[PDB]
């Protein structure tokens, strides 16, 4: 039981930040919306390996500055039960 | 091993070089997973 369920967003890699950043941006303009987990995370996987280079890394070099960003509060960070 | 170009041969599969653990439970769990992301993924009063 690790756990540490307080983490920042990650380290997570560009696909997750495609899914990120679309769901939260719809999230953000509707507050009262949600979205369906097994839909939005297919169309997702989907759409993302169907994308350029050019745009899956921009998703890259965006998880690059939130990995850092992760780091810096990694070390100022106490895992919960940690084991 | 012998095999320089042989091992390579069937790595024409769908991979990403496999240095990822692939979710084979769930594709809803392909990218955001639960354990971390209900913090902020989504914000409810309770399911």
């Amino acid at each position: 039981g690790k756990g540490d369920p307080k983490k920042p967003r990650g380290k997570m890699s560009s696909y997750a930040f495609f899914v990120q950043t679309c769901r939260e941006e719809h999230k953000k303009k509707h507050p009262d919306a949600s979205v369906n987990f097994s839909e939005f995370s297919k169309k997702c996987s989907e759409r993302w390996k169907t994308m350029s280079a050019k745009e899956k890394g921009k998703f890259e070099d965006m998880a690059k500055a939130d990995k850092a960003r992760y780091e810096r509060e990694m070390k100022t960070y106490i895992p919960p039960k940690g084991e | 091993l012998s095999q320089e170009t042989f091992s390579d041969l069937w790595k024409l599969l769908p991979e990403n070089n496999v240095l990822s653990p692939l979710p084979s439970q769930a594709m809803d769990d392909l990218m955001l997973s639960p354990d971390d992301i209900e913090q902020w993924f989504t914000e409810d009063p309770g399911p």
